[PDB]
């Protein structure tokens, strides 16, 4: 049969990135000459295969993962790529086998007053190692003194909230992402 | 829900003066506050945003400043085109709410009202019904008496009464008190009057009209 | 400079639907940095934040009004609109649409209104819509050789608020006032509207106020002269 | 402030006093993190238990804390002469805020009880021509160290015009305050006696002065 | 040994602003936070904020927002606190402590810095006679003092007699007015019968001021 791209692609709701959600994909015939063409993705970026050819080439295993990030953030779903998304939420390894796909969704993600539930990982004592998931919620020691999970001073919560808002500048604003790992 | 405090709910002051207002808010929203001016029948008008920046087109007279909590609107030199009731708003948290509001009067000289008395019109008496109305004009304070009398006899709970907003250029008040009777009433008397007692005024004033009579 | 012109009916029977529109001038509507709200002022009130909108369809209400409150926008006539149902008498309240300056960046100070709709009173009530009948207020025979006399126009039984007046087509203003409406015992309005002049003008001068009615469709044109005997 | 302490607390050498220290849930309630300061006069506070019960090398182990609920105790066994000083206790209230007691006034009892000397004087014949005059009542050889002034006029309580000094330890260790009561020297004059009244220990001294008369 | 030490002490008007130092020795600047605390005259502490050297982070009270602002100088291990818009409820003394954050302790202080704020200016005191009652030196012993009125800032010194007379001498502690003036009163007790005899002179020095009054002072009449 075919492979289920719908439910992944047109959800109704995508997880936070750092949460970030995992659909493995197997026991099926994919499609893709239909996902390249839609003119709606403003970003589809491939690595180490071409997108017109993507039924071509030998398949370790298809992955597709899900979430959403800023605007200015979308350059950081990337091999090599620095920053709190790429070292704290989501990182792709040096040899990444497949492509990156997201589109604006500011009329799906933003509330008036802001929608606070997408949270991205703003502080870690490490890097994320490549595919790695990180989902505590343990205070985050930025100076000195410990914490003894009170937050305070120098002692942050380590997760943030976008507040998306339909008013922001693009930069701003939610994109849902969908990596595709080959 | 975040709730703002204005002190006070009222003040009067003169010209010239300098008035200041507070806004307290039940928790603190840094610099989230803006103004509002908002004149009799009119829409609010926005006065201060980020609770010190002035509004393109606004008086340099208007100010604002504070944070955190308590934050306070400064008028430097209260002029007549002044009078208003302002509002506060906090801008960093749903639901958006507003303060209660500080009514502003002018404070001014003492002004007798100027009477006057109209008897109800032929074609008002062809429907049934009279209205006798007597007019009491620019006067200060707001602050008046108005008694009716019909052949002397002091009339009540037959007469209402409706003042009007501050006016913005001489700071005065003036008020209407109708006279309600029916036509057959109205035609078994003959001498109608109405009384005016003020501050302005050192003895009573006494605008009559006879029935019928030119 | 964007303009705001509301309109619809200022009054609703209980347990009905409010409807109000809000039509934009000197601007689009699909602002990207704007949202489209409705505020009402309970008479002798003060102000209550009712929601704000995004031109894509996003809306923010306040909870005070539970799941009674909808707005919508029609990009396609520059056109926002509030509809409020089943409507009691706490509804009564002049009803303002504005526009909502939004945040571009995360804890940006904004939302704060301007400009504002001009206001529309709504009415809820059972009773009937009736225009008024206006009156002449003449001035006094007696007055004064070349002073100051008075004159004016008694607007009365009409429902619901409100009427306007102005004189000689909006061309006298100068010593005007159209007092505020008192309900009389009926349960109709009623108020008079007068304006000091010259005693001199009196035979050579004309004076004629202008009321209106919106809700009855009634627009009367009044003059007022001296009295003959 | 938020957290409550009693204002004093009284002891003999030898027994044992607790000092309580009452917040909210969201401050005493919510984290170990309350601290207790000694502080004697003049002296920078010094830091006696931390963490709610743990005490920092060098303290001694008479002093102990403790927390009920949302109440903070401090403990102090054996009392000494040198134990006798303001205690505060402070508290975490989230949101890197700290919150301090209103302190407790701490007195260890060490010799006799003493009944205060009181001595009233009138306005000098100098300062009332200048205008002015001034009620001192001097208050000396008290023990322990807390006396509460209230002024008459004639046999009526005076409320206005009173500047009362706190107890300060003379160099024999007992404890003196004096009080002032400004007037106008026609105040002075139309009232037949001025008295002082000193309270100490529940038990009351007067002293009255009265315009001379030359 | 930890310690730190800070500014002396400052005078101010209303509408001011005073800056306190706060130097740090005797263990990593930057490995603990520093807490500024305030007190005023006979009150409590109030904490007003804390600033941590080590990333340059700060937190103030509630009722000090926009009007305090802390500082540190890592190089010299040197923190500071400016507080504008001074009021005469500012009076207090200023402590720095080396907080230990999240640890919840305040050690070592600072030995604190006396900052007064108050509307008056520099001013020597006028000294007026107490005479005693004639009923109260009729029991033998006889209380006579100087008022040494309106002065600021603190402190003054009163002897008697140029300090020959120093037995029966009790000098009171000032009391502050709503003026911004301080006010206290000395006093000597003698015996009655020295009243005809002896004289008294009370010797008020005043340094802010450079004023030195005599005032003598003799039995009611
Ligand atoms: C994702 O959805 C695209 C558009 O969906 C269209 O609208 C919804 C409401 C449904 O009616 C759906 O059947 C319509 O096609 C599709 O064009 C696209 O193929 C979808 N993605 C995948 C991978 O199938
Ligand atoms: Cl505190």
């Amino acid at each position: 049969n075919l492979c289920p791209f719908g439910e992944v692609f047109n959800a109704t709701r995508f997880a936070s990135v750092y949460a970030w959600n995992r659909k493995r994909i197997s026991n099926c015939v994919a499609d893709y000459s239909v996902l390249y063409n839609s003119a709606s993705f403003s970003t589809f970026k491939c690595y180490g295969v071409s997108p017109t050819k993507l039924n071509d080439l030998c398949f370790t295993n298809v992955y597709a993962d899900s979430f959403v990030i800023r605007g200015d953030e979308v350059r950081q779903i990337a091999p090599g790529q620095t920053g709190n998304i790429a070292d704290y939420n989501y990182k792709l390894p040096d040899d990444f086998t497949g492509c990156v796909i997201a589109w604006n969704s500011n009329n799906l993600d933003s509330k008036v007053g802001g929608n606070y539930n997408y949270l991205y990982r703003l502080f870690r004592k490490s890097n994320l190692k490549p595919f790695e998931r990180d989902i505590s919620t343990e205070i985050y020691q930025a100076g000195s003194t410990p914490c003894n999970g009170v937050k305070g001073f120098n002692c942050y919560f380590p997760l943030q909230s976008y507040g998306f808002q339909p008013t922001y500048g693009v930069g701003y604003q939610p994109y849902r992402v969908v990596v595709l790992s080959f | 829900d975040i709730q703002l405090t204005q002190s006070p709910s009222f003040l009067s002051a003169s010209v010239g003066d300098r008035v200041t207002i507070t806004c307290r808010a039940s928790q603190g929203i840094s610099s989230y506050l803006a103004w509002y001016q908002q004149k009799p029948g009119k829409a609010p008008k926005l006065l201060i945003y980020a609770a010190s920046t002035l509004q393109s087109g606004v008086p340099s007279r208007f100010s604002g400043s504070g944070s955190g909590t308590e934050f306070t609107l400064t008028i430097s030199s209260l002029q007549p085109e002044d009078f208003a009731t302002y509002y506060c708003q906090q801008l960093n948290s749903y639901p958006l709410t507003f303060g209660g509001g500080t009514k502003v009067e002018i404070k001014r000289t003492v002004a007798a009202p100027s009477v006057f008395i109209f008897p109800p019109s032929d074609e008002q008496l062809k429907s049934g019904t009279a209205s006798v109305v007597c007019l009491l004009n620019n006067f200060y304070p707001r602050e008046a008496k108005v008694q009716w009398k019909v052949d002397n006899a002091l009339q009540s709970g037959n007469s209402q009464e409706s003042v009007t907003e501050q006016d913005s250029k001489d700071s005065t008040y003036s008020l209407s008190s109708t006279l309600t009777l029916s036509k057959a009433d109205y035609e078994k008397h003959k001498v109608y009057a109405c009384e005016v007692t003020h501050q302005g005024l050192s003895s009573p004033v006494t605008k009559s009209f006879n029935r019928g009579e030119c | 400079q964007v303009q705001l012109q509301e309109s619809g009916p200022g009054l609703v029977k209980p347990s009905e639907t409010l409807s109000l529109t809000c039509t934009v001038f000197g601007g689009s509507i699909t602002s990207s940095n704007h949202y489209w709200v409705w505020i009402r002022q309970p008479p002798g009130k003060g102000l209550e934040w009712i929601g704000s909108m995004y031109y894509s369809g996003s809306t923010a209400y306040n909870p005070s009004l539970t799941n009674r409150v909808t707005i919508s926008v029609d990009t396609s006539k520059n056109q926002f609109s509030l509809k409020l149902s089943s409507v009691t008498a706490a509804d009564t309240a002049v009803y303002y649409c504005a526009r909502q300056i939004g945040p571009k960046r995360p804890s940006q100070v904004a939302d704060w209104f301007d400009p504002w709709g001009q206001g529309t009173l709504v009415t809820v009530s059972s009773a009937s819509t009736k225009g008024p009948s206006v009156f002449p207020l003449a001035p006094s025979s007696k007055s004064t050789s070349g002073g100051t006399a008075a004159l004016g126009c008694l607007v009365k039984d009409y429902f619901p608020e409100p009427v306007t007046v102005s004189w000689n087509s909006g061309a006298l203003t100068s010593g005007v006032h159209t007092f505020p409406a008192v309900l009389q015992s009926s349960g109709l309005y009623s108020l008079s509207s007068v304006v000091t002049v010259p005693s001199s003008s009196l035979g050579t001068q004309t004076y004629i106020c202008n009321v209106n009615h919106k809700p009855s469709n009634t627009k009367v044109d009044k003059k007022v002269e001296p009295k003959s005997c | 402030s938020v957290v409550t302490q009693p204002a004093s607390v009284s002891g003999s050498p030898g027994q044992s006093i607790t000092i309580s220290c009452t917040g909210t849930s969201s401050d005493v309630g919510s984290y170990n993190l309350v601290s207790w300061y000694q502080q004697h006069p003049g002296k920078a506070p010094k830091l006696m238990i931390y963490a709610g019960s743990k005490r920092p090398s060098g303290v001694s182990n008479r002093f102990s804390g403790s927390k009920s609920g949302n109440t903070a105790s401090l403990t102090i066994s054996g009392l000494q002469a040198e134990d006798e000083a303001d205690y505060y206790c402070c508290s975490y209230a989230g949101s890197s805020t700290w919150v301090f007691g209103g302190g407790t006034k701490l007195t260890v009892l060490g010799q006799p009880k003493a009944n205060p000397t009181v001595t009233l004087f009138p306005p000098s014949s100098e300062e009332l021509q200048a205008n002015k005059a001034t009620l001192v009542c001097l208050i000396s050889d008290f023990y322990p160290g807390a006396v509460t002034v209230a002024w008459k006029a004639d046999s009526s309580p005076v409320k206005a015009g009173v500047e009362t000094t706190t107890p300060s330890k003379q160099s024999n260790n007992k404890y003196a305050a004096s009080s002032y009561l400004s007037l106008t020297p026609e105040q002075w004059k139309s009232h037949r006696s001025y008295s002082c009244q000193v309270t100490h220990e529940g038990s009351t001294v007067e002293k009255t002065v009265a315009p001379t008369e030359c």
